[PDB]
């Protein structure tokens, strides 16, 4: 959702929503930086 | 009350990021 509206055009995620997605994710999810990377690839490549 | 229901979710996203700040 947030990658969603946050999107401009698609896979352009800028770096509030990175780490704000980390706390959510860090929160929500439990998370760490380096898996994030790999779960932010993924989540550009599902929102591209 | 639809605004402050906006308003407050961006605030509390806000206040989370400002948690991870410290």
């Amino acid at each position: 959702a947030f990658g969603h509206k946050y999107s401009e055009e698609g896979g352009l995620i800028n770096e509030s929503l990175r780490d704000q997605l980390l706390v959510t994710i860090q929160k929500t999810f439990t998370y760490t930086r380096t898996q994030a990377q790999h779960l932010f690839i993924i989540l550009m490549e599902c929102m591209k | 009350l639809e605004e402050v229901n906006e308003r407050e979710h961006s605030m509390k996203a806000s206040l989370q990021t400002v948690d991870i700040r410290l």
